[PDB]
DNA sequence: ACACACAGATCCCCGGGTACCGAGCTCGAATTC
DNA sequence: GAATTCGAGCTCGGTACCCGGGGATC
């Protein structure tokens, strides 16, 4: 007798049969292809080894590990199991109504129903308990809220004192167009009167407010934009867990929890296993204030983590190809899933859903033995429902409170979802963490495609290392090989039917190939420990870890800065709208001068600048003014700030008058992260880590303010002050642009000012300059310093300068110095740390549509530039004229050897050995072939070309390895049999073959194929190195391309064909035959044949 | 500079613009080699080969000292040491200079203009000097010495060669000499003929070296028409070589120096 | 009976395209013999 | 009492601007 109706497949005794007849081996040829697609009435079974029972059964004995303790309503865990646990863990909070009619028969006393009687919304505290035992704890007595202005809905609504108002807006709910909001008492909507000020313009003074209770999110949304626009009805977009983390001082949506027993003794409420509403071993229910923190509890209570993976076999009808989702013919063959432990980093259960009889290699076993990884367990299957319900009903009854696995949002939960959904037609409201009804979806918008299951914090790690780490390339194989090195054996899926319908050994060498992959998932979830990061931020904000992943960045914000004005009796509006969400200058003396520095540039990166600007100049929505009226009783120069954003002549008052509610927030959390990083020696070093993550929360979290005010028609943007936050920033970055230029411009008041630089000084002459500058970063570039001393001197101008100009929460900082530097472009350079590092901001020295060979020499190429000394200081010298006066002057001497590589980069291409054969140029092979609207590319060229030369094609979300070949001497009449057959069924020099029309294929071009064509990778090679070393001409790509173009010894022979011709006309020579002497005779002789 | 200097001072600069401006953009996507006795600019129009040698007499002062380097004309393949020698491209020109500093494998040239302004000023555009790198390793191929044959011709008679033969591929183009001191030019239709004199130590005659030999060579590729109009050729003197076992027809620009093509024949029949 | 929800996708380099510009070179009615 | 050019207009090869779809891994 379960409450809500659990959505999940306890139990299924038919499904839609689809699997490839390759399964059977009595099924002679002709009945070997495609997939049985069809119909069934059993219980899909599982084998395992010799064993086989239901996939969809909890039994005695399993086949997975089970963590759940109801799985179809009959209790599982054993006759007593009370964990009584006073400190709970609390990972994700959940929020939903729970209609209190809808949760009647939960049995509790009459306190969490008789708050919510028509509706209202329990926030449920997900977590785990130190004895092991994961629980839920439901925290009852949320309510949101908002508020309106006491006049403009008095009036204009023409209703009087708060109750009539509720009654009002009751009426708006009912009075409306459709039955969405059911049977609305006032009484549901109890208000109050309050006195909160205008969270803007302050000369808002201190209003009358009505401040409206509202049970239900839903009536929210409603309430917001369905209720009249012409008055901003402040704060009603607030969740129902912000009102509850913030309303309760000190709680957090991340981290242990204490049940308090208070206030007529209402301690926490067990929840009997009968109306559990999560996948939950022990449930209760309690007011907010039944609960409590505890800090120094740092550790994770053995929360699980699934690093599962899939593989597909996409056979359609023919052309094999990638599968679809929505093509019942393509489907899933296997699923690798990982079942780690998050405490102790400890490899739990291996397990393998498999189609078919599945032999892992006697290798792989032994493997897996001989590292120490538990016994994988295969499970054969007959069908693709039958392996995707088993791994679904491993989600829900391992219930891993992690979920993590390669691009599982963007292709495998989208996958077995879209099969799950359509195909088969399994309601996934129930497969997460909530058994009825949750949220189980997957929002397309595309690479940033947003999974959200509940209680369940779907840790990707592609999301995760996109952003940790910086390579391009970004497959897991590769990726394993940057951050592990470890040696794998890589599978492509042109042996997937191979190996699939060879036999039940190379069946087992796919399912060797995806328990592989899914260890380097788990070793890579691990070894980052995304969940810690997530979860600083999820306690430090105020939102559940879910939301910290998946929504925005100014939800964090948003939340804090709530908390904020909650305490200083201030209001929060709802911008006037969102009108739907969809789911499925001051600068030009400051900019790049485009050269190359050899001297050495310090780097004065203000420290978390923003944040400093909103806390130094007390920037706020609240000290805002629009009229000098509003300070027309604050004098000027002590008590505020006249600053004109666009013309609009703003007024921030200083904060003896106001306090800003940026700065209070920005400044609480810089100085919780000082202590932090004051407090990492004395701490073990898995707790240094912990603080580490806790520490890289409040960062994050900090920086992104500025980014929440600012950014336009989303939550509170107040533009006036993200104008004033950046018009400030430019106009201190020119301030300190002035104050370097006019106290330190002379080398012997900044000696006078800073002892320490007598031996700072450089032969030549001294400048502090600036010679770029962008958001928080200006690069003074201190011509006539020594780099040595100089960052520990660069530290102590920061303060000078952040202290003498600057108000107090400003500071600047001496991060860098660049013993080396290369100013692209506004946002581009290169430059070279002191202590030695090549620090590259944002040209992509390696292009991955450049193939191996261009990338390994257009890199060598920079480091030549940089790290060769007597080349660096020519490229510098190469600065000190126009980029066009270098076209007629040779370059200074000491890029000789930069030529030195250019000519080997060609000299390599045209050399005898006629390859290495990674040249790829791969394609991205933009998604369905024949609908390639230009045509004539050069990887359909290939394309093409296999679909006449010996084809093996996993056509469709597939990249091609394609070469360009030299105009090899047929190859025009084989374009021309192209112009015929790529037309299926539907002398003249011939215009010196369109490059795309040379593409031909790698394996074919090596295996004969000879004299490797160089002008287009020659081309493409010069394209990326007059795109990185343009700076050194000021961006003329012309110039650039036409110094380097200079390097490369041509020759010039005349064709043989035609010399033959001329040979049998006798003409005599002059040239690099290696006749010297004769050149000059033959010269003689062409003059006195010509004249 | 350059141990190797060349200089155009107005007088030999006019003398050249003149011998570029008989008209073209032809030699301009060119090949240079220079050396001592001057320098050769050498292409290859509609197939066949065209020379034009500038001798070091023709410069105002020429000095190669060390072995030939070979430019290819078209600096960056934009603009050309010799696009400056065009009729009207800078109508101020008053000097011209090269210097090919360095040594025998890696010499680059470096060519300077001078422009006249007003109150007769000279100013240098450092905007149009070029510079350009030596050839590692070039091949070219040269004609040869006293010819076979040779006769001398004008505007008229070498429009009217042109005409006749020329005639386009499926036509083949004959020339050939008869006894009693006659030439004709003969395709498949068009039939034109001259008398060639001594005295070369009414359109018809002209007056040569070389005036006893006959030969029936046929040329197979159909450019002389084409060649010769694209250089527009006011006339000039031709010139057989029939020695080597392919002949070749060198066709100058009589007027005063020249651009000369030669012609490589079909196999006489 | 829940109403079910859902509450940001852009924009950069490489490769075709000849709108037209402009530059050459062969060209068809006024020139000079 | 006998024929020619450079003029418009065509193509001509460009040619170089200048104008049209990219990435995002499984
Ligand atoms: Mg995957």
């Amino acid at each position: 007798g379960p409450t809500q109706r659990h959505t999940y497949y306890s139990e299924c005794d038919e499904f839609r049969f689809i699997a490839p007849r390759v399964l059977d081996e009595d099924a002679p040829p002709e009945k070997r292809a495609g997939v049985h697609d069809g119909h069934l009435k059993r219980a899909p079974k599982v084998y395992c080894g010799g064993d086989e029972r239901d996939v969809l059964r909890v039994g005695s004995g399993g086949f997975w590990p089970r963590r759940s303790r109801l799985w179809g309503g009959v209790d599982h865990a054993p006759a007593g199991f009370n964990p009584t646990v006073t400190v709970f863990h609390v990972y994700d909070i959940l929020e939903n109504v729970e209609h209190a009619y809808g949760m009647r028969a939960a049995q509790f006393h009459a306190r969490f129903m008789d708050a919510i009687t028509p509706t209202g919304t329990v926030i449920t505290l997900l977590g785990l308990t130190p004895e092991g035992h994961r629980v839920a704890v439901h925290v009852y007595g949320t309510r949101q809220y908002f508020y309106m202005n006491k006049e403009e809905v008095d009036r204009h609504l023409q209703c009087r004192a708060p109750r009539d108002l509720c009654e009002r807006m009751a009426a708006a709910l009912r009075e409306s167009p459709g039955a969405s909001f059911r049977g609305i008492s006032a009484d549901h909507f109890e208000a109050e009167v309050v006195e909160r000020t205008d969270v803007y313009y302050y000369e808002t003074r201190p209003a009358l407010f009505y401040r409206v209770y509202v049970r239900s999110g839903r009536v929210l949304s409603y309430l917001c934009d369905n209720f009249c626009p012409a008055i901003k009805k402040y704060e009603g977009g607030v969740d129902a867990t912000t009102r509850f983390i913030l309303d309760n001082p000190g709680f957090v949506t991340f981290g242990w929890y204490r049940l308090k027993p208070g206030r007529n003794n209402t301690l926490a409420q067990p929840r009997a296993p009968m109306a559990f509403g999560t996948s939950s071993d022990v449930e209760f229910n309690c007011t907010a204030d039944n609960l409590a923190i505890e800090g120094g509890m740092s550790d994770l209570p053995a929360y699980k983590l699934m690093c599962f993976d899939i593989e597909c076999k996409a056979g359609g009808e023919d052309e094999l190809a990638f599968p679809v989702a929505g093509h019942p013919e393509d489907l899933v063959i296997q699923i690798s899933c990982l079942l780690y432990d998050l405490s102790t980093t400890a490899l739990e259960h291996v397990l393998l859903f498999s189609l078919g009889s599945c032999d892992l290699p006697e290798s792989h076993l032994n493997e897996l033995a001989a590292r120490g990884l538990p016994t994988p367990v295969v499970l054969e299957f007959d069908s693709e429902f039958e392996m995707l319900l088993a791994f679904m009903t491993l989600v829900k009854q391992y219930g891993p409170e992690f979920v993590t696995g390669y691009n599982i949002i963007n292709f495998d939960w989208p996958f077995l979802l879209a099969k799950l959904t359509d195909i088969y037609k399994v309601p996934l409201d129930g497969y997460g963490r909530m058994n009825g009804r949750g949220v189980f979806r997957v929002w397309d918008f595309q690479k940033r495609s947003k999974i959200k299951v509940n209680g369940m914090v779907n840790i990707d790690m592609y999301g995760i290392i996109t952003d940790k780490i910086k390579l391009s390339s970004y497959k897991l194989n590769a990726v394993a090989e940057a951050v592990l090195k470890d040696k794998k054996k890589d599978l492509s899926y042109r042996d997937i039917p191979a190996y699939y319908a060879t036999g039940p050994a190379q069946r087992g060498v796919i399912g060797e190939y995806c328990i592989q992959d899914s260890l380097l998932v788990g070793q890579l979830f691990f070894k980052f420990l995304p969940h810690l990061e997530l979860s600083a931020v999820a306690r430090l904000a105020g939102i559940n870890i879910t939301r910290t992943i998946y929504d925005g960045q100014q939800i964090r914000v948003f939340t804090c800065l709530l908390r904020l004005a909650d305490q200083k009796g201030f209001i929060l509006p709802d911008t006037q709208g969102r009108f739907r969400g969809a789911g499925g200058q001051g600068a030009r003396v400051l900019d790049p001068t485009s050269g190359f520095h050899v001297n050495p540039v310090v780097v004065f990166d203000f420290a978390s600048l923003y944040p400093s600007i909103i806390q130094a100049h007390n920037l706020c929505f609240s000290t805002l003014s629009l009229r000098a009226d509003a300070v027309a009783h604050l004098e000027a120069g002590k008590d505020y700030l006249e600053i004109e954003v666009g013309g609009r002549r703003l007024f921030f008052v200083k904060a003896h008058v106001r306090e800003s509610l940026l700065s209070i927030l920005l400044r609480d959390w810089l100085a919780m992260r000082k202590q932090i990083r004051s407090r990492i020696p004395q701490s073990s070093p898995e707790e240094a880590v912990l603080l580490d993550k806790q520490q890289a929360a409040i960062k994050v979290v900090c920086n992104s303010v500025y980014g929440f005010t600012g950014v336009q028609h989303g939550l509170l943007p107040c533009l006036h002050v993200a104008a004033t936050v950046t018009t400030i920033g430019r106009e201190m970055l020119l301030a300190t642009r002035e104050y370097v230029h006019a106290r330190w411009a002379a080398f012997e008041q900044l000696l006078a000012d800073f002892p320490e630089a007598a031996d700072m000084r450089a032969p030549g002459p001294y400048s502090m300059r600036i010679i770029y500058g962008d958001t928080d970063s200006i690069f003074v570039l201190c011509r006539g310093l020594t780099a040595a001393g100089l960052t520990a001197m660069g530290d102590k101008m920061a303060s000078h300068i952040s202290r003498a100009l600057f108000l107090p929460p400003i500071k600047l900082e001496c991060e860098k110095t660049f013993t080396k530097l290369l100013l692209i472009a506004k946002k581009k350079y290169i430059g070279v740390i002191y202590g030695g590092k090549m620090l590259i901001k944002g040209v992509d020295l390696v292009r991955k549509n450049n193939c191996a060979f261009i990338n390994r020499t257009s890199r060598a190429l920079v480091d030549l530039l940089f790290y060769d000394d007597t080349v660096s200081g020519a490229a510098a010298a190469l600065a000190e004229r126009p980029a066009e006066e270098w076209l007629a002057r040779p370059l200074p001497e000491g890029l000789q050897a930069f030529g030195a590589v250019l000519v080997d980069a060609h000299r390599r291409i045209t050399d005898p050995e006629r390859d290495i054969q990674d040249f790829v140029l791969t394609a991205e092979l933009s998604r369905h072939p024949r609908a390639y609207t230009n045509k004539r590319l050069a990887h359909l060229t290939v394309y093409y070309k296999l679909m006449a030369r010996r084809a093996q094609v996993p056509s469709i979300k597939d990249r091609i390895p394609y070469v360009i070949v030299a105009q090899t001497r047929e190859v025009e009449e084989t374009v021309a049999r192209l112009a015929a057959l790529r037309e299926l069924d539907a002398a003249s020099k011939p215009r010196k073959l369109l490059v795309s029309e040379l593409a031909e294929d790698p394996a074919y071009a090596i295996a004969h194929g000879v004299a490797l064509n160089t002008d287009y990778y020659f081309s493409h090679l010069l394209g990326a190195a007059c795109v990185t070393f343009k700076a050194l001409f000021g961006n003329n790509a012309k110039i650039t391309e036409s110094l380097l173009k200079r390097f490369i010894p041509e020759v010039w022979h005349p064709p043989d064909d035609v010399a033959a011709r001329l040979r049998a006309a006798g003409f005599g020579a002059v040239g690099a035959g290696a006749t010297a002497e004769e050149t000059r005779r033959m010269l003689h002789r062409a003059f006195d044949t010509l004249a | 500079g350059a141990p190797c200097q060349v200089v155009l001072q107005g007088a030999e600069l006019n003398g050249i613009l003149q011998a570029f401006a008989p008209l073209r953009t032809s030699l301009l996507d060119s090949l240079l080699v220079m050396g001592d006795r001057g320098i050769l600019i050498h292409n290859t129009i509609f197939g066949e080969q065209v020379f034009l040698p500038l001798e070091h007499s023709q410069f105002s002062r020429y000095r190669w000292r060390g072995p030939t380097a070979a430019f290819l004309s078209l600096v960056d393949q934009k603009r050309s040491l010799l696009s400056v020698f065009r009729a009207n491209q800078y109508p101020d020109l008053r000097r011209v200079e090269l210097a090919i500093t360095g040594q025998a494998p890696f010499r680059t040239l470096v060519q300077r203009i001078w422009t006249t302004t007003s109150d007769g000023e000279a100013v240098e555009l450092a905007s149009e000097t070029l510079m350009k790198r030596e050839l590692t390793s070039f091949v070219v191929l040269v004609p040869q010495g006293t010819p076979d044959v040779q006769l001398r011709l004008t505007r008229p008679q070498l429009t009217k060669v042109l005409n006749a033969t020329g005639a386009d591929s499926a036509t083949p183009t004959t020339f050939e000499l008869g006894v009693n001191g006659k030439f004709s030019v003969f395709t498949t239709s068009t039939c034109v003929t001259f008398a060639a004199r001594e005295e070369g130590v009414n359109a018809k005659t002209v007056y040569g070296e070389n005036t006893h030999r006959t030969f029936s060579v046929v040329v197979d590729d159909c450019s002389m028409r084409a060649v010769l109009r694209r250089l527009q050729v006011a006339g000039g003197t031709l010139k057989f070589f029939l020695t080597t076992p392919v002949p070749s027809l060198c066709v100058t620009a009589t007027g005063p120096n020249a651009v000369s093509a030669v012609f490589l024949l079909k196999p006489q029949k």
